[PDB]
């Protein structure tokens, strides 16, 4: 015969509970197998790095996050005591707050679900190499699966998951007319819009992490200007059309379309149109002589650094859609200035696209 | 020592959660059903043969169609579930589930657990969805739609009577040993 009072602590009690758990179980993947296999030659420098991945960070910021909700849950003496849903209205508050404050590092989280997608392949190495094989057993003492390095490494992706989950529990436990009730409404919105916007990031890395890597590495003869596009740094992606394209695709498309991404760290231009892979009836093989070419199309990639952007005049402006980015010039490294003109699909687009470009370029400032 | 690792996937609001808890903790949840299940792993034998059976749950996770597959890969068997009393969680696991587990893994086993068992037979539940009109899946559908899916199993259980879970974790071991 729980009273909806009971139920909210124990809510109050499994999010806490669990969230201490995680945290610890977060360190200890950096302590138990991440730190000893850096001093380790069984991984490369790219299989390690698949394996930490803004880990660090991550743990970081949970750590930074848990004590917020150690502190909201002390907002009172003991909930223990509590007979009343309504005498939780400073821990819920509180807790709540949390996650708005949170919401935003947690999209750092897109990053780790990004470079998970090479951990199956990188740990399906200790199938091969016997030596790697013992380290990991060595570390995972009690033969437990749930102890293995596979175990460790979905943690994160399905912790913030769990998060709507228990708030809309706290939701089903307060009065639909009180302001606590109004508040978690907010603050689950909020973390669906989190883990949708992981969720988002997780399909675009799907189709062009590919690009994005060959983009970082390939820096021509630069010694790593960038490197790194993390969708932990991903501001706005869109599709544009490319009014100025080379004269091998202009002239035989009106107006290319290409991807449009706005890093923090640079803009990455990338034509896309499909059309393989459709039609069950077709012949390939080599007797079909049109098609198959050259995998890659398009793709190019403007550093901050060398990223100027300009939204061109129109007669009839606040209506126009069309801009320019370009990547400008090098004396030394004798490289010509780039540009781009770029019609975006709507006023409302360009808008967002340079004030995101613009946003980049800010701070880009601030730092230098 | 062997370890088999299972995935339990399905709509939510199935059971998943619960029904992992009841089996591992050997006790229905009761009032206050948790919403978390960390990583699960226990020795187990069947048929003689020793394994350390892992279970991961998937809770909160089924409508983020490129996080979701995250966990299916070095996976031995899964466990799409679905409601007895829910029509939909049932039309899902052959619109949704299925076709996705068998893109992601062409050749792992697939037990197809119907829950909330109990809930079945309930005078207010079949009024309920009779109100919908609506109608429980029955033992006869469970079956061929796990024949259908090419499934190792058709099982039904109840983590509140508990009956039917063991069998379930038992039968899933099987299909990989």
């Amino acid at each position: 015969q729980l009273s909806d009072a009971d139920k909210l602590r124990k809510v109050i009690c499994e999010l806490l509970e669990t969230e201490r758990t995680y945290v610890k179980d977060l360190n200890c993947l950096m302590e138990r197998y991440l730190k000893p296999l850096q001093k380790e030659t069984f991984l490369t420098q790219d299989e390690l790095d698949v394996l930490f991945g803004n880990l660090t960070e991550m743990v970081e910021f949970q750590v930074e996050f848990l004590k917020t909700l150690e502190d909201g849950v002390r907002l009172v003496p003991d909930l223990e005591k509590l007979e009343k849903v309504d005498q939780f209205k400073k821990v819920l508050f509180s807790l709540g707050g949390s996650f708005l404050y949170y919401a935003d590092r947690f999209k750092l989280y897109s990053a780790f679900c990004a470079s998970h997608t090479k951990v199956p392949k990188v740990l399906v190495k200790a199938k091969t190499d016997t030596a790697f094989k013992a380290f990991l057993d060595a570390q995972n003492p009690r033969q437990q699966h749930s102890s293995t390095l596979e175990s460790y490494l979905i943690k994160p992706i399905q912790r913030v998951l769990k998060y709507p989950l228990l708030l809309r529990e706290l939701f089903a436990l307060t009065d639909a007319e009180s302001e606590e009730h109004y508040h978690l409404d907010v603050a689950i919105k909020t973390m669906n819009k989190v883990a949708s916007h992981i969720n988002e990031m997780q399909k675009i890395h799907e189709e062009f992490g590919a690009v994005f890597d060959q983009l970082i590495a390939e820096q021509t003869g630069e010694k790593k200007e960038v490197a790194d596009l993390s969708m932990g740094d991903l501001l706005l992606h869109t599709s544009v059309i490319w009014l100025n394209p080379p004269a091998s695709l202009g002239k035989w498309k009106k107006e290319p379309e290409l991807a449009a991404f706005v890093f923090k760290t640079a803009v990455v231009l990338v034509y896309k149109d499909g059309s393989k892979q459709k039609k069950k009836l077709v012949g390939s093989h080599r007797l079909s002589i049109y098609e198959e070419w050259d995998p890659f199309r398009f793709r190019h990639m403007i550093p901050t650094e060398a990223l100027q952007v300009r939204a061109l005049p129109s007669a009839d402006a606040e209506a126009n859609a069309v801009c320019e980015i370009v990547h400008v010039k090098s004396e030394s490294e004798g490289r010509p200035e780039r540009v781009f003109h770029l019609c975006c699909s709507s006023p409302e687009s360009r808008k967002d696209f340079l004030k995101s470009v613009h946003s980049i370029l800010r701070d880009k400032h601030r730092r230098q | 020592m062997q370890a088999i690792k299972c995935v339990v996937v399905g709509d939510g609001a199935v059971g998943k959660t619960c029904l992992l808890i009841s089996y591992t903790t050997n006790a229905f949840p009761g009032e206050y059903i948790p919403t978390v299940f960390d990583n699960y792993s226990a020795n187990v034998m069947v048929d003689g043969k020793p394994v350390n059976l892992g279970l991961w749950d998937t809770a909160g996770q089924e409508d983020y169609d490129r996080l979701r597959p995250l966990s299916y890969p070095q996976t031995d068997v899964f466990l799409i579930c679905f409601s007895l009393v829910s029509p939909a969680s049932f039309e899902n696991v052959r619109a949704k589930w299925y076709p996705e587990v068998r893109h992601h893994c062409p050749n792992t086993p697939i037990i197809l657990v119907g829950t909330k068992l109990d809930l079945r037979d309930d005078k207010d539940t079949i009024e309920k969805l009779k109100e919908k009109k609506l109608t429980p899946i029955t033992y006869p559908q469970g079956l061929a739609m796990a024949k259908e899916i090419g499934a190792v199993k058709y099982l039904e259980c109840s983590a509140l009577t508990q009956r039917g879970l063991k069998t379930v974790f038992d039968e899933a071991i099987r299909a990989v040993l």
